[PDB]
């Protein structure tokens, strides 16, 4: 009856779940298991470029804590 | 000066000579005034965003406003030419030659 | 037109001229010119005939092109000076573009090709607005940028305007084209004295506006738009023939009339600066303006062209027209020369 | 006709967008704030005729701040001579002009 | 005035709602006690750096440390 | 069928008042959080400013010690000649710092923030 | 690995358009008392594949009078601007995190009209001419309110960032303070996306197929899979504006499932409206978005300017 | 050649200007002006003006849709000139393109050029600021200052738009 | 950078759905199938005749009202100011001037269509 639209709606819902889940897993994979750094403002970008400079491996996401200093 | 100002002033001059040499069609040259407004927008905005003179950043918006505020004027003056005559050809506007 | 809308549109024309006059910022000069053009277009299309639409189209295209060149001069000034103050321009390219823009807005030759067309297409009242009130905002900006105006450019524009406005009015029988070529020649006179003494520029502007407002008010009071219809004025109101006689002899630069006042003072300021050839050519070229003024005085006042029979009906009806300030402007345009040192108030 | 209504009535209609050294939102400086401040404080009150020749040096520094013509001409000379020495092979770039340098902070 | 209001609510109710919402947006910020706190929040949002002062010797209102009792406080924003 | 007019307008205006109250509380909390983030920025700014000063002086000295090696054959050249008449510090241009470096560093330093996602 | 992140965006929404055709036909069938496709696949799950194979092996039929460069460029730009408005949409993390993503949505909505417009002009036909200039009458009608509604709802957000519109709606949905803006935005997105009762360009009873009456299959597919991409993107955009879900930063899939089912309910609502209402006339369209929605939109713009100042609830811009 | 991206977008800007300035037909004039106003919001977006580029894109999209409607209603001929139908369109189109790429060739080979002003030939990345603006994009703050500082500018602009509507309805009457 | 890659991908597989839509099927071209459509009969005249716009005054006023959302659009940023009553007055002045414009266009019958 009416519930035969539910396979098509379910397949459409899976096909809409794929982009958001995909970009979340890609942001966690390309950034060391964390969110993607949002730089809307130039201060956030300056901190991100500082992280890229202080990581030593030319990657902003590799974080260095108190173990880097003595 | 910087390299991009060459081409933005070049686009102003291209739109200037396009406006200032009519091809017997008034809408095709009302596009050229709008292109001169575009080139002035981008030129002034490159200068203002370059020098970080932030308070003149409201200036191109205002500029852009008067762009359509005369372009609409031209279109309101395009339809009266194209109601007197079937076309908007500029050679129909030669009654004031006598 | 709805008179509330006519009041608002005329106050907006006045507001655009005032915004050009009072502002210290280039963007506000440009806004004032845009507001002035935008509001004066329905004054030209007050009657809704094809000649007003043609005149408004030509006027829109000329003034829009001039405002484009004006804003390009403003942006080049912004590059080469980093600022927006309405003062001298810090680049000769921006100086040339702004002088071209203001010369187009004045209708000075060789940008003169719209002033007889647009002036003929529109009514006499809107033609009065065009030839007087629209000659106030570009003359403000020219008064404000004269440390940067090229001498050769403004003198070439000036003498070319005087010569072309002299020769143009000789071939005319329409009164509005006569007043338009008269406008071209007089703007040449005003801008030739601009770099030497701009007080004489303001003096010539004020005396010209008085004489032109007198002539258009006489044309509106007589309802005449051609030479040959102005020639019927002796049979209807013979005092108006005397007024156009004294005002046209005043506009030709004849003493003892006030229209001799600017010209002479302009010569008085150009011979101080060791320029003898140029005001001499200007004075001799003003004889052409005087010649078509004398043609109009011959057709109107000094002879009596034949009238029609129906004029006998117009003998029975007086003028109910608002001849606003017509005796005041007629006295000021003819009998002001003994008050010639009043020009010091324009300093 | 500069009918100075803004100074007669004491109103600020458009004196605020006039120059770069004026009061800016959130105290944002222009890139040529010091040059324009020096040029305006030099040329204040001495008139345009004395300002075009007695404050020429500050206005040249300010114009060369604005358009950076001498700076870009000098960088043209440096980069062109560097490219010529690379093309002749008479000069090699250092490692800190190639990337492998373990940058400062 | 009530019969004309009922007439325009019967004929053009969208315009009645429009002029009502517009009239409230005009008159009501002048009748609210919280419009002061909008300005006080906006001028207490620190975009720029609080550039310090050279201690001449006589400035009793300016602190020497952020945790000093003198200076501008934001307890009004914490409570509200 | 359905409700009356006054009931539906009352439900709509009540939903308006609830939304306005909730957004009032949450935007006041967001402004307090913004002030906290800005004060964290302010407390970090002296260290970032000192490192930025040493950064740009490092880069200008590297551009100066390599300008004398390139500009050796050129006659009349004056190494490190200012293009300004004043002796005041001028904030360096992007070409003054990254003029001798690779295009990767140039793009990442001068279009990096704009192009970032 | 950003190229995979693009290919995992546009390929799942070239599939969701395909199955949206099936959902459209079946919900349209069960609301019209009949059944939809249930013959090709198991209860119709292969009918989109059948149509997608049928449309790309049919003769393309470029006309003789058609300006061929604009005739080919207009469906390319249609599907291009259908795909490229998905990039600032936060799902909870957008593909391209724009600081001004709302204005990117608005500007690309304005640019996507030219696909319809140049397709109607380029195919030199009289019915495709009328379907072209009805898009002009529709676009001068919705755009004059599509921007002020979207202005007034972002005066509670603080910026034009779409990702900040999740932080904005963390306590309450933004449909509760802005339900007149919501029920006016929803109609404005109906009028934008050329769905019924605002079809009016592909208006089948008046114009045989409208602006794309000359586009045979292959190029007809790129106007048919562009419009449905516009309705899914547009209901995701309406869900982000007014029905913002719970975001856990450690579990993004909860937000993805929640706004997915909300956007599916809004797409089913578009199908409910297309299957139930009579279609407007394209002047009555214009006297709706100008005489009715525009004055009340101006009033609510005054109210949503003055109200965050009135309550000390001005949202942060950071 | 990626540091020259604003220069490359500016070449496409001049190409669009030669496209609509040759005046083929206002269909293709609107096409060329959309292309120029869409690469011009990529020129100016690389200077920091993301708000101030998207607006000149969006306003001109609305503008060219209106101009399209008028050139389909008023400025229409039976055989519109595409780009190549008239010899005077194609001749000046090729002329503008050859002169533009000529001054491209003279500025990348010599790294300096002079048409009336003097222009550099290096990529315009050189002139950018080496600092950061903090938690505000400064062009957004300056356009936001149109309400706090720009009150007279608001008054004259809103009055000009009001009388623009009044002026246009007084023109388009006929009687 | 990533924006231009995304737009290049969208344009690329929007134009590669076209080049496999023209070149994959079998073409049979004859000069009656590529004729224009006028419901079977031949079209009387060209479709490049002037199709007169009835909504022209609304179309010109759309050019002016679209500038208003270049002026009213910085209001989320204008609300962040420290001269806030002045901002509120100028904002309500701009929406009120737009509304006075719309009222004038209403009452003078500018929103109606011609014929
Ligand atoms: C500050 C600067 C002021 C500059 C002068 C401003 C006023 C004159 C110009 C404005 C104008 O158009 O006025 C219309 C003008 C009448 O228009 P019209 O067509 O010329 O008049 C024809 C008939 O006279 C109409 O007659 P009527 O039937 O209407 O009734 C008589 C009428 C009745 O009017 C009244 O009763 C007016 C009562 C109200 C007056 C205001 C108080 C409120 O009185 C008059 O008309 C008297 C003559 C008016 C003369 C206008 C010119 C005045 C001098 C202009 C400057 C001259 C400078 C020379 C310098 C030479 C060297 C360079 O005058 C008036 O309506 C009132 C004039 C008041 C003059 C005051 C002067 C000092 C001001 C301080
Ligand atoms: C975003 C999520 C979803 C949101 C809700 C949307 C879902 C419901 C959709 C249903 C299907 C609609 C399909 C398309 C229908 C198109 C037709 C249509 O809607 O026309 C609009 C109709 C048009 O009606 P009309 O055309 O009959 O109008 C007659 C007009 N004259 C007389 C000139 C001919 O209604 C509106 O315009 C109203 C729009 C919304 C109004 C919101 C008002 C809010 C409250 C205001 C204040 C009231 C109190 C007073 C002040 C108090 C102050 C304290
Ligand atoms: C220096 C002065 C010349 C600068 C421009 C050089 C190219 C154009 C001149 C070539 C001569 C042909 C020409 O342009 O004719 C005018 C033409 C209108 O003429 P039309 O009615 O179309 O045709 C009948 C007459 N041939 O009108 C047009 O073609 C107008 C379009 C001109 C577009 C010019 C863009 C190129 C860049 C110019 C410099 C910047
Ligand atoms: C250096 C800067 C100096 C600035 C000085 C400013 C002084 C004031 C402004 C002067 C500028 C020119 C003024 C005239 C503009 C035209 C006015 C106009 O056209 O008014 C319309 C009206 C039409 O009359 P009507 O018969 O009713 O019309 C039928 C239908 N149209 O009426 C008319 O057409 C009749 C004419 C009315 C106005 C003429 C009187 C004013 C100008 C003459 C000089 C007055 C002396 C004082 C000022 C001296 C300086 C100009
Ligand atoms: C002061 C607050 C701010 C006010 C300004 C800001 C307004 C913001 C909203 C935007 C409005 C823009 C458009 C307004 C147009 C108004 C003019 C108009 O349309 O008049 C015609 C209309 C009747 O329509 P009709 O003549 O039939 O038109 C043909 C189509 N049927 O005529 C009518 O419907 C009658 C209009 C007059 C009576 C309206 C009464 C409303 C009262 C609401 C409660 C009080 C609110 C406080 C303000 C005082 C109101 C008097
Ligand atoms: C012949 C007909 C035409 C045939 C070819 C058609 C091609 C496709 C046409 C459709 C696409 C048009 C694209 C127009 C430019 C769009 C710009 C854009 O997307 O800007 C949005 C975004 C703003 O984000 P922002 O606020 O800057 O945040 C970063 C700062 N932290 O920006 C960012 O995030 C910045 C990322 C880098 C931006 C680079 C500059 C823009 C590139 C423009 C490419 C050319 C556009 C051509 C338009 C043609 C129109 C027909």
């Amino acid at each position: 009856m009416w519930f035969e639209v539910l396979p098509g709606i379910a397949v459409m819902g899976v096909c809409l779940f794929i982009p958001g889940m995909a970009t979340a897993r890609i942001h966690r994979f390309s950034n060391g298991g964390r969110e993607k750094r949002v730089a809307h403002y130039s201060y956030q970008w300056y901190l991100m470029e500082r992280d890229r400079r202080v990581s030593g491996v030319n990657r902003y996401y590799v974080s260095k804590g108190l173990e880097n200093i003595d | 000066m910087s390299l991009v100002y060459m081409n933005i002033m070049m686009a102003f001059t291209v739109s200037l000579t396009g406006l200032l040499m009519y091809r017997s069609h008034l809408m095709s040259s009302l596009l050229c005034l709008e292109g001169m407004m575009l080139s002035l927008f981008i030129l002034a905005t490159l200068m203002i965003l370059n020098s970080h003179f932030t308070l003149a950043s409201m200036m191109p918006i205002i500029l852009l406003v008067f762009a359509a505020c005369e372009a609409a004027l031209g279109l309101s003056l395009l339809v009266m030419v194209s109601n007197t005559y079937g076309t908007d050809y500029v050679q129909n506007l030669n009654l004031l030659q006598c | 037109m709805n008179p509330i809308i006519l009041i608002i549109i005329l106050m907006t024309v006045m507001l655009g001229t005032i915004i050009v006059m009072i502002s210290t910022h280039w963007l506000l000069i440009w806004i004032g010119f845009e507001m002035n053009m935008l509001a004066i277009i329905p004054i030209m299309m007050k009657k809704h005939n094809p000649r007003a639409t043609e005149a408004s189209t030509k006027y829109f295209l000329t003034q829009s092109t001039a405002s484009m060149l004006l804003m390009m001069a403003i942006i080049i000034n912004l590059m080469f000076s980093g600022q927006w103050t309405v003062m001298k321009l810090f680049n000769p390219m921006a100086s040339m573009l702004m002088t071209m823009a203001l010369a187009m807005k004045l209708g000075m030759a060789p940008f003169h090709f719209w002033v007889p067309e647009v002036t003929q297409g529109i009514p006499l009242s809107s033609g009065l607005i065009l030839l007087t009130w629209q000659k106030l905002a570009p003359m403000s900006v020219l008064y404000q940028i004269l440390p940067s105006i090229n001498l050769d450019l403004i003198l070439t524009l000036s003498i070319l305007s005087i010569t072309i406005g002299g020769w143009g009015g000789l071939n005319q029988t329409q009164l509005r084209k006569i007043m338009a070529y008269s406008s071209i020649a007089h703007m040449g006179w005003m801008t030739a004295v601009l770099l030497y003494n701009p007080t004489m520029t303001l003096l010539n502007l004020i005396i010209y506006i008085i004489m032109t407002s007198t002539m258009f008010t006489l044309f509106m009071a007589n309802s005449t738009t051609t030479t040959l219809s102005l020639s019927h004025t002796w049979n209807k109101a013979p005092i108006m023939t005397i007024l156009v006689l004294i005002t046209l002899l005043s506009m030709g630069g004849l003493p003892p009339l006030s229209g001799f006042m600017p010209k002479w003072m302009i010569i008085q300021e150009m011979t101080k600066n060791d320029s003898i050839i140029l005001p001499t050519l200007m004075a001799i070229t003003a004889l052409l303006n005087l010649y078509f003024y004398m043609r109009l005085t011959y057709s109107t006042a000094l002879t009596m062209f034949p009238s029609t029979n129906n004029m006998k009906m117009k003998w029975q009806f007086p003028t109910t027209k608002r001849m606003t300030l017509l005796p005041t402007m007629t006295v000021l345009s003819t009998m002001l020369l003994p008050l010639t040192p009043i020009l010091s108030i324009l300093e | 006709p500069f009918f100075d209504v803004q100074k007669k009535l004491g109103v600020d209609l458009d004196h605020w967008m006039t120059i770069q050294s004026a009061e800016q939102p959130h105290r944002i400086p222009a890139r040529c704030h010091a040059f324009e401040k020096e040029w305006i404080e030099c040329a204040h009150g001495i008139g345009s005729i004395r300002a075009e020749k007695e404050c020429k040096i500050e206005f040249e520094d300010f114009r060369e701040c604005l358009l950076r013509q001498k700076t870009m001409k000098r960088l043209n000379a440096i980069k062109r001579q560097r490219d010529k020495l690379i093309k002749e092979g008479k000069y090699t770039p250092p490692p800190h002009h190639s990337g492998q340098e373990d940058l400062r902070p | 005035v009530a019969a004309f209001l009922k007439n325009v609510w019967a004929k053009e109710p969208v315009l009645v709602a429009s002029f009502a919402i517009a009239g409230l947006a005009v008159i009501l910020p002048t009748l609210s006690p919280y419009t002061k706190y909008s300005l006080m929040i906006n001028r207490a949002t620190p975009y720029n750096y609080p550039v310090p002062l050279r201690d001449d010797g006589n400035m009793p209102d300016v602190p020497s440390h952020p945790q000093d009792p003198q200076g501008p406080s934001l307890e009004w924003l914490k409570r509200l | 069928r359905g409700l009356s007019g006054y009931s539906m307008f009352a439900v709509g205006i009540g939903a308006l008042l609830f939304g306005y109250w909730s957004m009032m509380r949450w935007n006041r909390e967001r402004r307090r959080l913004q002030i906290e983030d800005f004060e964290a920025r302010i407390a970090l700014m002296p260290l970032l400013q000192a490192e930025k000063d040493r950064r740009v002086l490092q880069m200008l000295r590297e551009n100066l010690e390599e300008e004398a090696t390139i500009m050796k054959d050129v006659p009349g050249w004056k190494v490190g000649e200012s293009v300004f008449h004043t002796t005041r510090w001028v904030t360096p241009m992007m070409g003054e710092l990254y003029g001798l470096r690779t295009g990767e560093e140039i793009l990442s330093s001068t279009y990096g923030f704009i192009w970032y996602t | 690995m950003f190229m995979i992140n693009v290919l995992t965006l546009i390929i799942p929404i070239l599939l969701a358009v395909a199955f949206l055709t099936l959902v459209e036909r079946k919900v349209l069938g069960y609301m019209q008392f009949r059944k939809g496709p249930n013959v090709v696949g198991p209860y119709g799950l292969l009918q989109p594949i059948a149509d997608a194979i049928k449309l790309f092996i049919k003769e393309p039929l470029r006309p003789a009078t058609s300006s061929i460069s604009m005739f080919i460029l207009a469906p390319i730009l249609a599907l291009t601007l259908a795909l490229t408005m998905w990039i600032p949409l936060p799902m909870p993390y957008p593909l391209i995190n724009m600081n001004l993503g709302v204005l990117f949505m608005l500007a690309m909505s304005s640019l996507a009209v030219y696909s319809i417009l140049w397709s109607g002009w380029a195919s030199n036909s009289k019915y495709a001419l009328i379907g072209a200039l009805r898009a002009v009458a529709q676009t001068i009608s919705y755009e004059v309110t599509l921007a002020i509604i979207l202005l007034s709802v972002l005066l509670m957000n603080g910026s034009f960032t779409l990702s900040t519109l999740i932080i904005t709606q963390e306590q309450v949905w933004l449909i509760f303070p802005a339900w007149p803006l919501a029920m006016m935005w929803f109609i404005s997105t109906l009028a934008e996306t050329n769905r019924a009762p605002f079809d009016l360009t592909e208006g089948e009873s008046e114009l045989v197929s409208g602006f794309n009456v000359e586009y045979a299959a292959g190029p007809f597919a790129l106007f048919f899979m562009a419009e449905y991409a516009n309705i899914i993107m547009m209901n995701i955009f309406t869900t982000t504006l007014f029905l913002g879900a719970f975001h856990n930063p450690y579990m993004p899939e909860l937000y993805t499932i929640n706004f997915t089912i909300k956007s599916l309910l809004l797409s089913i609502t578009f199908l409910w409206i297309r299957a139930s209402y009579p279609r407007f006339r394209y002047d009555q369209l214009m006297h709706l978005l100008w005489k009715n929605f525009l004055p009340l939109t101006l009033a609510l713009c005054m109210w949503h300017v003055s109200l965050p100042i009135l309550l000390s609830s001005i949202p942060p811009q950071t | 050649m990626m540091t020259y991206i604003v220069f490359i977008l500016s070449i496409i800007f001049v190409m669009g200007f030669v496209g609509f300035s040759s005046k083929p037909s206002p269909i293709y004039g609107g096409l060329g002006l959309i292309v120029s106003g869409g690469v011009g919001c990529g020129i100016v977006l690389n200077f920091g003006g993301s708000f101030l580029g998207l607006m000149v894109f969006l306003i001109y999209l609305g503008g060219m849709m209106v101009v399209f409607g008028y050139t389909t209603a008023m400025a229409t001929e039976q055989y519109p000139e595409v780009w190549v139908s008239n010899k005077v369109v194609l001749g000046t189109f090729i002329t503008g393109l050859l002169m533009e790429f000529l001054m491209v060739y003279y500025v990348l080979k010599d790294k300096e050029v002079e048409i009336v002003f003097k222009f550099n030939g290096m990529g315009d990345w050189v002139i950018y600021d080496t600092g950061d603006s903090g938690f505000f994009s400064e062009e957004a703050m300056g356009i936001a200052a149109l309400y706090s500082y720009g009150t007279w500018l608001v008054i004259v602009t809103g009055w000009s738009l009001l009388i623009g509507v009044v002026v246009i309805m007084e023109i388009t009457r006929g009687n | 950078m990533n924006l231009m890659i995304t737009l290049l991908t969208n344009f690329t597989l929007a134009t590669l759905l076209v080049t496999i839509a023209f070149w994959l099927p079998q073409l049979n071209v004859y000069s009656e199938k590529t004729s224009p459509y006028e419901c079977g009969f031949d079209p009387m005249g060209s479709a490049r005749l002037p199709f007169s716009m009835k909504f022209f005054l609304v179309a010109i006023t759309f050019l002016l009202f679209d500038l208003e959302i270049a002026l009213l659009l910085p209001l989320p940023w204008a609300s962040q100011t420290t001269n806030l009553n002045t901002m509120l007055t100028m904002a309500l002045l701009l929406i009120f001037l737009l509304a006075v414009s719309l009222a004038y266009e209403w009452t003078q019958k500018g929103l109606e269509w011609t014929e």
